């Protein structure tokens, strides 16, 4: 009793997935559809960090404050 | 408060097509030849309506 | 209580000066911490395009040891009482600031005095402060309102050295040697251009004896007789423009010339600024902003962000905006912010004038709050007006304009004017120079 | 207050959009402030009033009406749109007020 | 003028603070014991949803009104919020700072919650969480706390992704219902006179339910979590249980965590003093940051390492930060040490009350906290009152408890528990 | 490096 999915029986198409190169003639049960999937909001570019000077204070110690102003922009104090 | 020359339903057919309408910058004076087609076209017109309306 | 004597009630900045020309400035407080700071006037506007990265680079090696503590005992001795050791440097001006406990005030005027004089240089620390400035170009790269703002400071001041940048070019680096340091440092930091300034809880007297006991060695006078003037620099309007179109997102500044420190019209142009404020996309204001700018760009979802900014150089500056937003709003963003532009050469009325000098009131109280803020601006007032402007004083200021000063110092100032303008990014549907002169004059007068 | 009530009654029957299943909010013309009401209406009323619209279009596309046992009789007619609508001119008196200061 | 901060408790539990600065600008500061700590499964992401509401329309002062009333004067309001408490802060001058009060007591007395209000504020909430998740360390101390406790405190500050789209305004009138309690509030004022905050306090508050819910006492976990996102450098926090706030050990934990290495110093600096930072650089060839990571709360704690590294290296700057504390944790330390960690904790609590606004944050602080104003020379002799045996036994307490690790970057390379 | 250009100069177009 090799080959997972005949030894597994309920979940025999969970442990493998079935990928079609070519089209077959039997059209299969459960095509299935994406729908309008939400698109996430643009930012800036991050500032990246390649020198050991610019890494320091960049380690949090103490925990997280959120802070929201009115006409103040959010701030992060990690 | 909205932008006039892009919400106007008269203006923005005047704009994209007279204004804001992207050309290459190398264009040389011979393209405004056929501009000036089309106003010797007006004028020509202007002159026939002035060989019928009095004549 | 009446915000007059409110604000009398702030103690006055106590200022003298030694034997070479030395100004020492302090403030006192009921605070338990101060800040002590050295300010000296030598910045990428006094570097002469063989030193472009002269200031940069020297206080990157200001903290890795002076001639009497060698490496880690000048760290040792400022970690120990913890006190936190801070430096910056703009295009005219270089700060090296410590905050600390009010114990320990000997302790840290004899650091600040063996770090500006003292400075040891050695050719290990040199090359490997040599990798980590070039480093921190390649890092400071990616931000792109600092190279917006070095775009702007480029194109706005061509053929003069306010053009030139603080970090300075990657060839200059590469080409930078320890007798340049050397004699850059010899001829730019004296002690007529140099103020030791301090915040908190500081007795005057005793700073002033442990000045003179440490601060009496600068050797001011001239050895070369080289006289480092301020040449004044041209505001040339043009228009620079960085076409890369795999970034998120585009940013854009415009702005004028500015008419400098001494000028009082700017704390009008303050004021003007107050009128146009700023907004970003976490503002939890929404949409009734009072800021008509701010409005239509959240009512129309134009920008990511916008702020409006105004720097003042010697005898002159950059008066303006900046935005970062997606590209097919650029345009039409730009003409919304002319229109504001242009209400305020013609219908400013007294309900946003009063808007903005209740709103430059709260800025200019609210930022002078804590030791750091206070003695910089200390500094930065001994070094630019030559004199600590009281509070009262700005409020004397603040209160004598109105809407008919406003407009005419902005028909003065933005009407039929040439701008210069920097972009970054998706910036495909940013006008050109036409355009953008054109929508800064209206002709209905 | 019985002159008042009776001719109420027979001002109502002979407006004529009961005769077609219609509310009295659903007659008001769409202003941005009526926009900005029906924009705060709860999903189950909207879709109830959109329903009512194309009900009316229809049956007036025929030149029809409904009969008479399921006309909007008077007593059940609800001014669902009203309070939202007293809170719009109510912001939009506000801000024109703070606009005028 | 500097002479007292005047404190009064009222019989309703509501704490009243006030100092006269005789300042040009006032402040003024609620502090509501109502933070993200006290949801559940049912209602998560609802304290997000209600800082980002503060600024809707109450019953007294419509949003329109609110914005340009604060806008006009000039003064500015902020809400700060931790896992804890929320704080709701309003700023201004001092002549109009009364009806500024009556404008921030309307956001914390009566709020309509409008549900076209809160329906169009959803991805003001969605592009809130985005920019505060720009940072990566928001991230990893957010799945820190979701694998360190069981309940109440694993609840993120900001609304999970299935929360959008699905908070109505009966669950913001229920959290403030049953959790904006009269005896869990601390109004606090610096630049104002105590009779105008007692005017304030019983016009506005008082009509409360009294008490709210309890909480769910945080229960401890363990574990780790780790993700896989391909960034250039890799976190990793590791972390145990700690003393909370109010214990004599929460001192200990503080001066271990100072010892260990809690921040820089100078820019561009390379940290000597700091034991961990100088074992990595003794091991390694690499940028990097190591520091100590502490947290104290009402009825627990976390306190370990959070390391910044590259990919390949995250293993050797773990494990030779992780023997450092372990080297600590049989006594090996100098008292010369624990007294320049002693004064650098000392320095940063005396930096930290400098500005109003951090002033005000701790006297709120402390205000929910006890329910009793310490003054700071109390606190600098409670700090100076630790020994080193009791920071050795905060690293053995460390050391021999059980860990909770998060951990994000190219983690082929990087260890786990059971490695350690 | 942003701070490795500059403008050209424009000395034979300007006044
Ligand atoms: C204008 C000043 C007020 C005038 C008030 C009288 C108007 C005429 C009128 O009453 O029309 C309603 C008509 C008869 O009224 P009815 O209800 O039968 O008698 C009570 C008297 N109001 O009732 C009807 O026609 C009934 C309509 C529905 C069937």
């Amino acid at each position: 009793m090799l080959s997972v999915a005949a030894r597994s029986g309920p979940f025999a198409p969970v442990l493998s997935a079935t990928s079609r190169g070519v089209a077959g003639a039997l059209r299969p049960l459960l095509q299935g559809a994406v729908p309008a999937a939400s698109e996430p909001p643009v930012l800036d570019v991050k500032r990246p960090f390649l020198c050991r000077e610019s890494l320091s204070g960049q380690a949090a110690a103490r925990p997280l404050v959120a802070t929201v102003g009115l006409n103040v922009p959010a701030s992060v104090r990690f | 408060m909205t932008n006039m020359r892009k919400t106007h339903p008269l203006f923005k057919i005047i704009n994209h097509s007279f204004i804001d309408l992207p050309a290459p910058s190398n264009i040389s004076s011979w393209w405004n030849f056929g501009s000036l087609l089309g106003v010797c076209l007006m004028v020509q017109i202007i002159t026939g309506l002035f060989l019928a309306m009095h004549y | 209580a009446t915000f007059a004597q409110a604000l009398q009630s702030v103690p006055e900045t106590q200022v003298s000066i030694l034997d070479n020309g030395l100004r020492v400035a302090s403030e006192q407080s009921s605070h338990a911490t101060c800040t002590v700071g050295v300010w000296i006037d030598a910045g990428s506007r006094y570097e002469t395009e063989k030193n472009n990265g002269a200031g940069y680079f020297l206080e990157h090696l200001a903290f890795k040891g002076t001639k009497n503590r060698p490496g880690n005992a000048l760290e040792k001795e400022v970690e120990s009482i913890g006190a936190h050791l801070n430096a910056y440097s703009t295009r005219e001006h270089t700060a090296y600031l410590i905050k600390a406990l009010s114990k320990d005030l000997p302790k840290v005027v004899e650091l600040l005095a063996d770090i500006v004089q003292n400075s040891s240089l050695e050719d290990s620390q040199i090359e490997k402060e040599r990798d980590v400035i070039l480093r921190e170009m390649q890092e400071n790269d990616a931000s792109m309102q600092n190279v917006v703002f070095d775009y702007l400071h480029a194109t706005a001041f061509q053929g003069t050295p306010l053009a030139q940048a603080v970090e300075g070019p990657s060839e200059n680096v590469r080409r930078l040697s320890r007798t340049d340091l050397t004699d850059y440092l010899n001829r730019h930091y004296k002690a007529p251009r140099m103020v030791l300034a301090a915040a908190g809880g500081v007795e005057h007297q005793q700073l002033l004896d442990l000045a003179q006991k440490h601060l009496s060695s600068v050797s001011r006078v001239y050895e070369e007789d080289a006289v480092p003037g301020l040449t004044p620099c041209r505001f040339t309007g043009s228009e620079i423009r960085h076409r890369d179109d795999a970034l998120p997102l585009a940013h854009v500044a415009i702005a004028v010339e500015g008419p400098g420190w001494a000028n009082p019209d700017n704390v009008t142009l303050q004021v003007a600024n107050a009128i146009i404020g700023h907004y970003d996309c976490t503002y939890g204001g929404g949409v009734h902003l009072s800021s008509p700018l701010a409005s239509v760009a959240v009512a129309n979802k134009l920008c990511q962000s916008f702020q409006t900014f105004n720097i003042s150089y010697s005898d002159t500056g950059l008066l303006g905006a900046h935005f970062v937003c997606d590209a097919m709003s650029i345009d039409d963003m730009v003409f919304f912010l002319q229109g504001q532009w242009m209400r305020l050469c013609t219908s400013a009325t007294e309900s946003e004038v009063t808007r903005g000098k209740n709103i430059l009131r709260n800025a200019l109280v609210s930022h002078l709050d804590g030791t750091t803020p206070v003695c910089e601006d200390i500094g930065r007032s001994l070094l630019t007006y030559g004199r600590r402007i009281p509070l009262a004083e700005w409020e004397s200021r603040i209160q004598e304009v109105d809407a008919q000063m406003l407009r005419d110092i902005c028909s003065k100032y933005f009407y039929d004017q040439c701008p210069a303008v920097a972009g970054y990014g998706p910036i495909e549907q940013l006008p050109d120079y036409n355009r953008i002169r054109s929508g800064m004059f209206w002709l209905r007068f | 207050s019985k002159w008042l009530d009776g001719f109420r009654k027979w001002y109502y029957n002979a407006a004529g959009f009961n005769k077609l299943g219609l509310m009295r909010d659903d007659t008001l013309h769409e202003t941005e402030d009526v926009k900005e009401a029906i924009r705060r209406l709860p999903e189950d009323l909207y879709n109830d009033r959109m329903f009512r619209i194309k009900r009316a279009l229809d049956l007036t596309m025929r030149h029809q009406i409904l009969p008479k046992d399921q006309w909007t009789k008077y007593e059940e007619d609800k001014f669902y749109l009203e309070p939202y609508l007293k809170e719009v001119i109510r912001e939009r008196k506000e801000r024109e007020e703070w606009a005028k200061k | 003028q500097p002479q007292d901060l005047e404190f009064t408790k009222l019989p309703n539990g509501l704490v009243i603070a006030s100092l006269e600065n005789y300042a040009p600008l006032s402040r003024i500061g609620l502090f509501v014991k109502a933070g993200s700590r006290y949801e559940d499964s049912n209602n998560l992401g609802t304290s997000h949803l209600l800082r980002l509401a503060s600024s809707l329309t109450t019953k007294g002062a419509s949003s329109f009104k609110i914005t340009r009333g604060i806008e006009a004067v000039g003064g500015k309001l902020s809400v700060t919020a931790t896992r804890e408490n929320m704080a709701y802060t309003v700023e201004g001058i001092r002549s109009d700072i009364e009806i500024l009060m009556e404008f921030l007591l309307n956001v914390t007395t009566a709020p309509e919650f409008r549900r076209w209000e809160v329906a169009a504020l959803r991805s003001q909430l969605k592009i809130d969480k985005a920019v505060a998740f720009q940072n990566s360390q928001t991230r990893i101390i957010e799945n820190l706390h979701d694998v360190a406790y069981k309940n109440a405190l694993a609840n993120p500050l900001y609304c999970p992704d299935y929360r959008m789209g699905k908070i109505t305004s009966e669950e913001l009138h229920y959290f403030v219902q049953n959790h904006f309690t009269s005896a869990r509030m601390a109004l606090v004022g610096l630049g104002v006179s105590h009779s105008v905050l007692k005017q304030v306090a019983e016009q506005f508050l008082n009509m409360r339910g009294g008490l709210g819910l309890a909480g769910a006492k945080a229960k401890y976990r363990g574990g780790e979590i780790r993700e896989q996102n391909g960034d250039n450098l890799v976190h990793a926090a590791i972390v145990a249980e700690s003393a909370a706030i109010g214990n004599a050990e929460a001192n200990a934990f503080s001066v271990l965590q100072h010892l260990l290495g809690a921040g820089p110093h100078i820019k561009r600096g390379n940290n000597t003093t700091s034991l961990l930072s100088q074992s990595v650089a003794k091991g390694s060839h690499q940028p990097f940051d190591v520091s100590a990571f502490n947290a104290s709360y009402s009825d627990s704690g976390l306190f370990g390492i959070y390391t910044i590294s590259q990919a390949a290296a995250a293993g050797e700057v773990i494990n030779a930060a992780y023997n450092q504390v372990k080297a600590v944790a049989q006594g090996n330390l100098s008292s010369a040490d624990v007294q320049a960690a002693k004064n650098k904790l000392k320095a940063g609590y005396l930096m930290s009350v400098e500005t109003s606004e951090g002033f005000l944050s701790e006297i709120g602080s402390q205000a929910l906290a006890a329910g009793s104003y310490m003054p700071p020379s109390t606190v600098l002799q409670q700090i100076d009152s630790v020994a080193d045996a009791d920071v050795v036994k905060a690293a053995k307490k460390f050391v021999s408890g059980k860990k909770s690790m998060a951990a994000s970057g190219n983690l082929g390379h990087t260890p786990f528990l059971d490695e350690l | 490096s942003h701070t490795d250009v500059k403008v050209p100069d424009f000395s034979d177009y300007r006044r």
